[PDB]
This record gives C-alpha cells, sequence and structure tokens, in this order.
C-alpha cells in the first residue's frame, strides 16, 4: 500500500492569472515559466514528503480562476484539508476578491479546512499596489495565516506548503482528545 | 453554465488518473479497516470486572487495572498503552482504541469525522 501515512488533499484558489499554477510547478519541479496558459477546469500533482517524523502524500489541485469552471472547481472543495487563497500584489482586484473566494471556502467545503492568504509575486516591488499591512491586516480578519511570496523567484513558496501541512497536521492532533 | 468543446477530453483525463488514485485510496484503508475489525472480533471480556480484551479477571487477582480513555472500559495494564504528551495524569488507552486512533489518522476520516464518497463522474 505505497509508503506513506497520510494523504492531504490541497486546493490552489484565486482570480486568474494571480500565478497559483506556477506556484504549484516551482514546489513540485521547481521550474518558472513567464509564459501564461490558463488551466483548463482542474488539474493535479502528487509530491511525498517527509515532516513531522511523518511521510505525507500531497496531493495538490490546481484550479482554474476563471469565473468559467466555477462549478467543476467548486465540486473538489469538499474533500480539500486545506486551501491556498492567492492574489496578486500588483493587481487591486484580484485582492478585493479575497472576500468572495473566503466565502466560496465557507460554502462547498468542511469545516476544519485550512486556509492560508498567499499574496504572491513580491518580487515585483515596482508595481506593488497591495501593502503587506493590508494583507496581513485582512488575513487576521479572516482567520488565515498570511505569507507573501513569489513563485518566479522561489521564495517563501516551500514555506508556505509547510506550514499549511504542519497546521493540518495540528489539527489531526487537536481532533483526537 | 456554458458550452465546452474538447475542453471535456483534457478534463476528463485529470478526473480518470484520480479516480485511479481513489481506487488505491480505498484499498489502503480498506486494509487498516479491516485488520481493526478482526482486532474487535477478538475482544474476549467484557470491560467490567474482566478486561475487555484478553478477559482475565481484574482486581484481587494480582493484575493491575486502568480504564480506557475512549471506550470506557477496564483493561489491564497489559492490554493497555499509556499514552502521555507534556501533562501529567497521562490517558491510558486499549490497544484496539490506540489503533482505532491511528486508523483514524491514516484514513483522514479525522477530518471528514467519518468516511465520505466524493463522486465526481465524467461529463460525456
Ligand atoms: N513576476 C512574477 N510573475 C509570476 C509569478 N507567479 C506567476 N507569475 C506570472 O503570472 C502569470 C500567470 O501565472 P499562472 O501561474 O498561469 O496563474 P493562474 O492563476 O494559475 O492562472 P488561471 O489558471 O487562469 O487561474 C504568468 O505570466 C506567470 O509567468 C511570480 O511570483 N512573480
Ligand atoms: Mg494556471
Ligand atoms: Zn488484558
Ligand atoms: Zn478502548
Amino acid at each position: 500500500s505505497h509508503m506513506f501515512d497520510y494523504m492531504f488533499k490541497i486546493l490552489i484558489i484565486g482570480n486568474s492569472s494571480v500565478g497559483k499554477t506556477s506556484f504549484l510547478f516551482r514546489y513540485a519541479d521547481d521550474s518558472f515559466t513567464p509564459a501564461f496558459v490558463s488551466t483548463v477546469g482542474i488539474d493535479f500533482k502528487v509530491k511525498t514528503i517527509y515532516r513531522n517524523d511523518k511521510r505525507i502524500k500531497l496531493q495538490i489541485w490546481d484550479t482554474a480562476g476563471l469565473e468559467r469552471y466555477r462549478t467543476i472547481t467548486t465540486a473538489y472543495y469538499r474533500g480539500a484539508m486545506g486551501f491556498i487563497l492567492m492574489y496578486d500584489i500588483t493587481n487591486e482586484e484580484s485582492f478585493n476578491a479575497v472576500q468572495d473566494w473566503s466565502t466560496q471556502i465557507k460554502t462547498y467545503s468542511w469545516d476544519n479546512a485550512q486556509v492560508l492568504l498567499v499574496g504572491n509575486k513580491c518580487d515585483m516591488e515596482d508595481e506593488r499596489v497591495v501593502s503587506s499591512e493590508r494583507g496581513r491586516q485582512l488575513a487576521d480578519h479572516l482567520g488565515f495565516e498570511f505569507f507573501e511570496a513569489s513563485a518566479k523567484d522561489n521564495i517563501n513558496v516551500k514555506q508556505t506548503f509547510e506550514r499549511l501541512v504542519d497546521v493540518i497536521c495540528e489539527k489531526m492532533s487537536e481532533s483526537l482528545d | 453554465e456554458e458550452l465546452t468543446d474538447e475542453e471535456k477530453e483534457i478534463i476528463n483525463r485529470v478526473i480518470a488518473r484520480a479516480e485511479k488514485m481513489e481506487t488505491m485510496e480505498q484499498e489502503r484503508i480498506g486494509r487498516l479497516v479491516d485488520r481493526l475489525e478482526t482486532m474487535r472480533k477478538n475482544v474476549a471480556g467484557d470491560g467490567v470486572n474482566r478486561c475487555i480484551l484478553c478477559g482475565e479477571q481484574l482486581g484481587m487477582l494480582g493484575s493491575a487495572s486502568v480504564v480506557c480513555e475512549d471506550c470506557k472500559k477496564n483493561v489491564c495494564t497489559k492490554c493497555g498503552v499509556e499514552t502521555s504528551n507534556n501533562r501529567p495524569h497521562p490517558v491510558w488507552l486499549c490497544k484496539i482504541c490506540l489503533e482505532q486512533r491511528e486508523v483514524w489518522k491514516r484514513s483522514g476520516a479525522w477530518f471528514f469525522k467519518g468516511f465520505p464518497k466524493q463522486v465526481l463522474p465524467q461529463p460525456m
């Protein structure tokens, strides 16, 4: 039965072009591509890691941000243990959408679902429109952990997934007496 | 909604290889669950005067005893496992409930508080 202890299903959601797929390809295969191929519906990758004295298999789903595939992507929420809700730090709209995605999560997912708010592209400090203090402030107001990172320059990305994983592990440990 | 050309064709693939992963997950969990049931069937005691697992009496027979935090039955120190964290007065678990927790964790049931069924077929 393979060589692992747990399997965590993780979904990455947020407006189109915020860099959801890139964030994935950088964590999985460690590869960035300035090109922009909008994702068709959904897709996923598998990655086994060894953390907290446990072999963990991560099934990481990459969802389409376009309102077009809402119904098909939301159908996969109910199985998720953790979410990565990201926005572009150089795009006000994507950041304004956060509140909505938050609702989207409350509706189609279970309660223990852990959520991490990620402000991507923190390498483009020249085109920054959202301040760290605002993202942080929103994160606190929604009860989510906050991270600012960049797929392109592999920064704070691994630390994002690792925090998700540990957060889920602690909820697991808390669910037992 | 909207229409969908060959996009379906692109999506069904992902679905297909996701459903195949679900099949294997059911086999991994199935083995864990089945092993556990067998342990349950081998309960010989009542948890009252005689240990719940083996069936040997408790008390002046020289057999120490404890109460299991999860099923509330009495178990001898032999069929029991002293669990311990960073706080005095540790909780005990009978061997079956200890395995129960391992299953509830490794299968993801701890999350859904049970075993769910994600039936997401392919849109032909
Ligand atoms: N500068 C910079 N660009 C990034 C970063 N991450 C992604 N991009 C770029 O942002 C654009 C879109 O990236 P994707 O990863 O395709 O975003 P997406 O949200 O998954 O797209 P949808 O599937 O349509 O939702 C691409 O042109 C990437 O090269 C980053 O950290 N920094
Ligand atoms: Mg994409
Ligand atoms: Zn016994
Ligand atoms: Zn017990």
